[PDB]
């Protein structure tokens, strides 16, 4: 508040054969309850309309602006200036995923990828009659298949993993959990062995190296530790 | 040229578009999805209330059936609603929230036992039958009597859009995100798809199909305050609009909310899963018993927003750096049991207002919410433009009207995208198109010729200050409570934002990945939906649903039952062309009355309306003595059509 | 090869057309070794400053170690076997888990990068991880050749012999190190990987076992630590050029 | 890190947006470590078979090895400077050369699947040089730390001590095979890598330095599989229990 | 229906397709070349006789 603040911003657009990654500089006043999406739109439309960044909900809750401040992937709409000390913030893009300019990244079609690579949908023989009643489900596991379900596919658990960055064609903690939450719904008939074929192999559960950042970023708080876990355990006594 | 082809082109990636997507992928057709971001962040991804459905599950639900949800919302539309297609939802959303529990989407379940509170007095216990367990639950919203608001916790929204996107992809849709249809193709009154600009190349690529279907949301954008994300513009209303031939309808029916956080636009579900929330004025004065002494909080939110703005004008208002707000209060709780899942609402508050509920209050102020007006269509999802459908907020199918009952757009989201989805598809297999190269170039070339001139431009305009503008315009001018003298000025004030929008000038000048590229033909876009909104709330001289006119304080059943049409015919004209559909009485299940919320007898009778009224009682006790059923009666007052996939009953708890 | 080695390369499937099962299995071995060389670590640790209770003591545990009571006498060929297993182990461990070393300039770059910026604990210490293990390639093998052919010259002083006279202590000094941080972070991560005590509060269990370790650590290095001082002292101490300490002789060599 | 560096790491290019030099820089350092170690044991193999011009021509080179006239005493200091510089050399090229290692289950069964499928002398080659070079990992280490902590404890008989008393007959006889085979073969296909003798017949030239590769390590292994017996029968005669044959003490120790 | 557009469309990658498709697409039509085999490998690659032309 009334404090000024030096943001520090990658910029870079791969397109464009004379640009060059570096640091421009943007100095602005600090405002109470201020975040990194106000902070954003200012320089844009008073300072510099040419950086590009990705901003939906600005409310937490569509996973589309997560970046890199002051080294930690995080959704830039929840993060407040206020807690930064220094009042120096560095962004850059989230890692891991391919850069389009600046601030904005191709996390979804990564996503769309990851979906289908792990088949993110019901796998059931027959189609039930929606005319008709719903099948119960005890609402202890209508809950635990929700908690699994909250993921908003930030790309922040991606970007977080150094196993990922090296290695790109791991399927990445966002890929585990979405295993695990159709693994726990009964709509669900694939068994274990069906999950195997998906993720039974160095690109997959056993790729990971447990470094736990995923876990520790996660914007949504999801058990990823010890739901990867779990499918660890499960993977590897298959056959 | 480039030239893509499909079937069916889906323009927009939320619930809406990608339901129809997969009615239309799962027949054969090849489809393509258009989208400016990932089909996940759309906005529908934000529903944390839940979605209307009578089920008729769950206790509070006890009794629910087509007829009463039915009325609710035709009552609630304020009789602006076209009631057969009311009709045809009210059917539909049953199999609707059945399909997706087949599809994985986690709806929270009824358990066996007693519950408390969550009522107004009297009773204060709740019992679920052993018979009742494992179906899927509801809760209280939407101010309905019957509980048939169902939800997956505190995240509805995001998991339904999750499960209907994976669906797609499931289904092998082509989804193009960041990619933006900037005009639609179209001749001889026909539409052959449209013209799109893809966000990170810069290239203009013409989409060609058989049938194009625009599902891109509200317009809650072109004003200041809203609680709809920052992709919610109206561009896919103004490209329909453009085309001259496309019409929109009721743009002025503009739903506001009375609680969200100020000035972000961020909705606190306060005072939802659990009433206890408080508003208080800047004296920390319960207002609201002052001016419902029953309901009191608890009265319609129609209500509650106009009552908060009220007490505003009366001085009593919380001043701040970014306009006048009031409070919030909910500390009165801070506290409970357990049993199942209760907290959220905190962290929004600690998040972005910067603290915790429990302790301080929560400033608010009513925002723009929902769209209730958009592309204008008969009851299969068509437009005037033959080939060119719409589904969702950005139509106006019409089963809102007025006034949107409280968690049925996010259903209509989802049955529109079931029932247009068939008869897209149906017009998709059926009609065969002439494309002509010559028609596409003209197309193509023109948005090549258009950004380029954007770029080239020497304008002294700033985009962004223009846009600024609009968005103060329409919320001190077009707001909850609106007058023939302000709306006079808005109007002027916009067409005059509107010149001045084509004398803009750029910095960067690039042709890819531009964001300042964007604003440029987008708030031109804004405007032209500005305009809509805003002459059609002048012209409409009554009061209906959220529209109030201060100078017409009555709904005027005679003059005014009817919709606005708007189109824009001459590309050279700076204000809409606004003409009239009249609603006929006599093709009506329900006869105007009251709406059920507000002040008693506001409206001006249409002696039609007595005339029908008497028909239906006859034609009602008549039937019902020979012992006909409900839905023997229902046929008789007013027949409906649904396509055969959907014409079967929805089975109930005790049938 | 054979006709399923070749099938299975060519069609990156098994001849039943499904995914292999060696990936888990040697996901399971590496975690296995890890185990293994871990606990063990922690009793040498115990064993190895006996010296603390005194020259009788080491003594005595040396002697009764492996097969004692079959011949009185001594037969250190027990102490080479056992040095040759566990030399065996630390064979496959580090080609097991090799696999998880960056592998080239843009790996280990963006690697690092990413390590410096995150500022992350569990991060920073695989890399430890992973620095330690690759320092032991030297360091151990040195330590477990010697153990396996000259067993003969454990003791109070045999070995405070080698420890100084033969310049040991550099090396041991650097393994004491590198074999505490290695061990003891890779238990630690071993069980959050496999989550065996993950329970219904699993965050909790973490927290817990993320304080046990250092504890755990800062225990066995302050310890270790003297230990290294005893051989030191001892070694030190001898001076008498017609003393054969390192084949120091008791009843049965020494 | 540097801003440069997280530039690079983020844009996959330099701030002048060019492709790093680093992948050249270490691939020159990769081959200019393994050309020395090569050259090295060569020169290794002719010192260390001096035991057979007898022992005096042995305890000569081994006395003026390293420093010897700025003090005709001794100061075996210089040898442990000398196996310090070598053991560095060993842990960077190991360090830079481990890049090329197959690194995971895929690239193991698919490469040697590869290799039986192919029966192609030069692809082969290239597996025994990974082999051998994995091998090292530990066979040398051992030798190397010691030969830098003990430099008093060379030459004929001292040698032959640790050679059969010690038990590192062992060691050598596979580290011999195994060094040699690596060595032999890296400098060939550093040859062949680089071309400096292409010449303008390429192929005759290849040609040529393949046999000469097969006659240089036939003639390596031989002689220093006659070396090995020289000091393994010196230490078979050693058995006087009062002679210091380690410490072996002419007029600066032995 | 699977469609694909092009301005102009070539069929066979031999030398007469491939040089056609240079001269439509360095003028902005969009081309597509369609081959049986890849192009490369057409019949015009046997040639080895030489080509006539009054140098
Ligand atoms: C804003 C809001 C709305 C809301 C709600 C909470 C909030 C914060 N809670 C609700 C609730 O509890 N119950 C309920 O019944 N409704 C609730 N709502 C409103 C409701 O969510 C919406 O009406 C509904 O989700 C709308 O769905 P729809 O499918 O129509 O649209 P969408 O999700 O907004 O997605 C629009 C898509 O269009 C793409 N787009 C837009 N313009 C273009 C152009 N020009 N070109 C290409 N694509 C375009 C967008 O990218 C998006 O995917
Ligand atoms: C056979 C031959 C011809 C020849 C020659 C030596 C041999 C063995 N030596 C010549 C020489 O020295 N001097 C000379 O002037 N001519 C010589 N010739 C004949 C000459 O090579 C040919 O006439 C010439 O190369 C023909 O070129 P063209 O571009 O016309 O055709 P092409 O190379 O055969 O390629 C045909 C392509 O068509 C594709 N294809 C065919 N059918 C289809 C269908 N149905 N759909 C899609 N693609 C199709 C083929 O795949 C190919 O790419
Ligand atoms: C030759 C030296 C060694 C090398 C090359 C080495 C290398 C490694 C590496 C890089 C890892 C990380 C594996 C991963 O992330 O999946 C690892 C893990 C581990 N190592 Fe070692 N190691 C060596 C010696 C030892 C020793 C002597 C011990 C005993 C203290 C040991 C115990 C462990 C443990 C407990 C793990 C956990 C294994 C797992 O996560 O599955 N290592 N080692
Ligand atoms: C095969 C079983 C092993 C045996 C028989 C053994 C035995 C011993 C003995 C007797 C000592 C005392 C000093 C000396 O004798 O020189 C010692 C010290 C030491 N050992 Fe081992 N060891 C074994 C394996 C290992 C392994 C696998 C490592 C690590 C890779 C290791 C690391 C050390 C270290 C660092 C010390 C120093 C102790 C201190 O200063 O606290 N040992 N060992
Ligand atoms: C710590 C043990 C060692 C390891 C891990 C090792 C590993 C390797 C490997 C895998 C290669 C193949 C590199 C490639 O294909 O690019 C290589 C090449 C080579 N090594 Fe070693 N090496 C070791 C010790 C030695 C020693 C002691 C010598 C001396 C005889 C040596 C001399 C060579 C030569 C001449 C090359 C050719 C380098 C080149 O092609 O650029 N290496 N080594
Ligand atoms: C730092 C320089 C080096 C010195 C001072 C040195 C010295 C010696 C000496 C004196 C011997 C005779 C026996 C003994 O003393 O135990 C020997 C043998 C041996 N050394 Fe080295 N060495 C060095 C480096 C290396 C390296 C780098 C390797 C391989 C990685 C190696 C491999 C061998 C082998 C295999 C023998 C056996 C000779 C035979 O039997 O023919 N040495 N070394
Ligand atoms: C911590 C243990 C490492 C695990 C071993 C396996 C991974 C590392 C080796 C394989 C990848 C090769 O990695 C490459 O090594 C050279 C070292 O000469 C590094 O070189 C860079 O760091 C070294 C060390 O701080 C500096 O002296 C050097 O000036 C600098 O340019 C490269 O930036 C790195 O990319
Ligand atoms: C020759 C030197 C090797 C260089 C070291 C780096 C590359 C090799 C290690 C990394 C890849 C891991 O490689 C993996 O190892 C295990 C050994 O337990 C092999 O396992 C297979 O071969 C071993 C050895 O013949 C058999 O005992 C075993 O029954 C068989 O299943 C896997 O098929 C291989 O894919
Ligand atoms: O009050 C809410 O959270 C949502 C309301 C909606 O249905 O629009
Ligand atoms: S698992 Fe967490 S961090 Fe990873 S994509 Fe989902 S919500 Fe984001
Ligand atoms: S950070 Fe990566 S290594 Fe595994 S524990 Fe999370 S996915
Ligand atoms: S803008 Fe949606 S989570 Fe940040
Ligand atoms: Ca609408």
């Amino acid at each position: 508040m009334g404090r000024m603040l030096t943001i520090r911003v990658f910029k870079y657009d791969p397109q464009s054969a004379v640009s060059k990654p570096h640091f421009q500089e943007y100095k602005i006043e600090e405002a109470p309850s201020m975040t990194i999406f106000i902070v954003l739109n200012m320089i844009r439309e008073t300072y510099d309309p040419d950086l590009n960044f990705d901003f939906v909900c600005r409310a937490g809750i569509c996973g589309s602006c997560g970046m890199m401040i002051n080294g930690r992937p995080s959704l830039a709409c929840r993060t407040l200036t206020k807690d930064f000390e220094d009042g120096v913030i560095t962004l850059l893009p989230l890692p891991a995923f391919k850069l389009i300019k600046d601030l904005s990244v191709d996390t979804g079609n990564w996503f769309n990828g990851m979906s289908q690579r792990v088949e993110s949908w019901i796998h059931a023989q027959k189609e039930h009659d929606i005319s008709k009643l719903e099948e119960r489900i005890e609402p202890e596991v209508a809950q635990e298949v929700f908690e699994l379900d909250r993921c908003i596919e930030c790309g922040c658990c991606i970007a977080a993993c150094g196993t990922k960055i090296m290695r790109e064609d791991f399927v990445g903690a966002a890929g585990l959990n979405r295993v695990v939450r159709f693994m726990i719904d009964p709509h669900d008939e694939r068994t274990d062995e069906d999950y195997y074929e998906l993720i039974g192999d160095d690109d997959g559960v056993f790729g990971c190296m447990t470094l736990l950042a995923c876990h520790d970023v996660c914007p949504k708080n999801l058990p990823l530790q010890s739901k990867i876990a779990y499918l660890r355990r499960k993977m590897v006594s298959v056959n | 040229m480039k030239v893509q082809y499909c079937d069916s082109l889906v323009i927009g990636g939320g619930l809406a578009g990608l339901r129809a997507a997969v009615a239309t992928q799962q027949k054969g057709l090849s489809t393509i999805v258009l989208s400016l971001i990932p089909v996940k962040r759309s906005h529908s991804a934000a529903a944390q209330g839940g979605m209307q459905a009578s089920l008729g599950n769950s206790k509070m639900s006890d009794g629910d059936n087509e007829d009463l949800h039915f009325m609710d919302t035709v009552k609630g539309s304020d009789w602006g609603c076209d009631q057969k297609v009311a009709r045809m939802f009210v059917n539909t959303a049953p199999k609707a929230i059945r399909e997706l529990a087949a599809w994985g989407v986690p709806w929270t379940r009824i358990h066996k036992g007693d519950r408390m509170a969550i009522i107004n007095a009297q009773k204060t216990t709740i019992t679920e039958e052993d018979f009742r367990h494992g179906l899927i639950h509801s809760r209280d919203f939407g101010g309905t009597k019957k509980w048939r608001t169902c939800y997956t916790a505190d995240a509805t929204g995001h998991t339904m859009l999750f499960a209907v996107a994976n669906e797609c992809l499931k289904l092998g849709v082509s989804i193009q995100d960041r990619k933006e249809a900037i005009a639609l193709i179209h001749q001889d009154g026909k539409c052959y798809g449209a013209v799109v600009r893809d966000l990170v190349t810069g290239d203009i690529i013409a989409y060609v199909a058989k049938g194009t279907l625009i599902a891109t949301g509200g317009y809650g954008r072109i004003y200041k305050n809203t609680t709809n994300a920052v992709v919610c513009e109206g561009t896919g209303t103004a490209i329909a609009l453009e085309t001259g031939i496309a019409q929109l309808g009721n743009m002025e029916a503009v739903q506001f909310h009375p609680t969200p956080l100020f000035p972000s636009g961020i909705l606190l579900t306060e005072g939802c899963r659990g009433d206890g929330g408080i508003l208080r004025d800047v004296d920390g004065h319960r207002f609201m018993p002052d001016y419902e002494p029953e309901k009191k909080e608890l009265a319609s939110r129609d209500v509650v927003s106009r009552r908060m703005i009220e007490h505003i004008r009366k001085g009593k208002g919380v001043q701040s750096p970014y306009g006048q707000h009031l409070w919030l209060d909910i500390s009165i709780l801070g506290r409970k049991h357990i049993e199942t899942n209760l907290r959220d609402v905190q962290e929004i508050c600690e998040y972005f207002a910067g603290i915790d509920p429990a302790e301080k209050w929560a400033p608010v102020l009513p925002m723009q919410h929902y769209s209730m007006g958009g592309i204008r269509t008969d009851y299969r999802g068509e437009a005037k433009l033959k080939g060119l459908f719409s589904a969702g907020e950005a139509a106006c199918w019409d089963m809102h009207g007025f006034n949107r009952l409280g968690g049925n757009s996010v259903s209509e989201a989802v049955v529109a995208g079931m029932i247009v989805g068939e008869y897209f598809a149906e017009h998709c297999a059926n009609t065969q198109v002439d494309l002509e190269t010559k028609t596409l170039e003209k197309f193509v070339k023109g948005q090549e010729a258009y950004m380029k001139s954007l770029v080239e431009s020497k304008g002294t305009e700033d985009v962004f200050k223009i846009k600024n503008r609009m968005k103060d315009v329409m919320d001190d001018n077009v707001g909850i409570f609106r007058d023939g003298p302000h709306l006079e000025k808005s109007v002027k004030e916009l067409e005059e934002l509107y010149k001045k929008s084509k004398n803009v000038g750029i910095k960067n000048k690039r042709l890819h990945a531009n964001p300042e590229l964007e604003e440029a033909y987008r708030v031109p876009m804004m405007l032209k939906v500005a305009l809509c909104v805003a002459k059609g709330a002048l012209d409409r001289t009554e009061s209906r649903g959220a529209h109030n006119r201060e100078d017409y304080p009555k709904r005027d059943d005679i003059n005014w039952l009817n919709r606005t049409l708007a189109s824009w015919p001459n590309p050279e004209q700076t204000l809409p062309t606004l003409e009239y559909e009249a609603l006929d009485v006599n093709e009506m299940e329900i006869a105007p009355r009251y709406r059920g919320y507000g002040a008693k007898g506001n409206y001006i009778e249409n002696p039609l309306s007595v005339k029908r009224q008497e028909e239906i009682d006859k034609i009602q006790s008549e039937l019902e003595a020979a012992g006909k059923d409900r839905h023997a009666i229902q046929e008789a007052l007013m027949p409906y059509e649904l396509p055969a996939k959907y014409k079967a009953r929805n089975e109930r708890l005790g049938d | 090869m054979t006709n399923e080695s070749i099938l299975e390369s060519y069609s990156g499937v098994t001849p039943e057309r499904k995914k292999s099962r060696m990936p888990a299995k040697l996901d399971w071995w590496q975690s296995a070794t890890g185990l293994f060389l871990g606990l063990f670590m922690i009793g040498h640790m115990f064993f190895v400053s006996t010296i603390l209770l005194g020259d009788n003591v080491m003594l005595w545990v040396t002697k009764k170690f492996e097969l004692d009571f079959i011949f009185e006498g001594g037969k250190p060929i027990v102490v080479s076997f056992l040095a040759a297993f566990v030399f065996a182990v630390f064979i496959a461990h580090a080609f097991l888990a090799m696999r998880k070393f960056p592998i080239n300039y843009r790996q280990y770059l963006t690697f690092k990068t990413h390590k410096d910026l995150m500022r992350h604990g569990d991060t920073t210490l695989w890399w430890i991880q992973a620095m330690t293990g690759f320092a032991m390639f030297f360091l151990g093998s040195v330590h477990l050749y010697i153990m396996m052919t000259q067993p003969q010259t454990i003791g109070p002083v045999s070995s405070s012999f080698r420890m100084v006279s033969e310049w040991m202590w550099p090396l041991y000094l650097v393994l004491l190190f590198a074999v505490e941080l290695h061990g003891s972070v890779g238990l630690y991560r071993l069980a959050v990987k496999w989550g065996w005590f993950d329970g219904e509060t699993p965050d909790k269990t973490r927290a817990n076992l993320k304080k046990l370790k250092t504890l755990m650590s800062a225990f066995l290095i302050v310890l270790g630590l003297l230990t290294f001082g005893a051989y030191v002292k001892k070694g030190l101490e001898q001076t008498d050029p017609n003393i054969d300490y390192k084949y120091f002789d008791y009843k049965r060599t020494h």
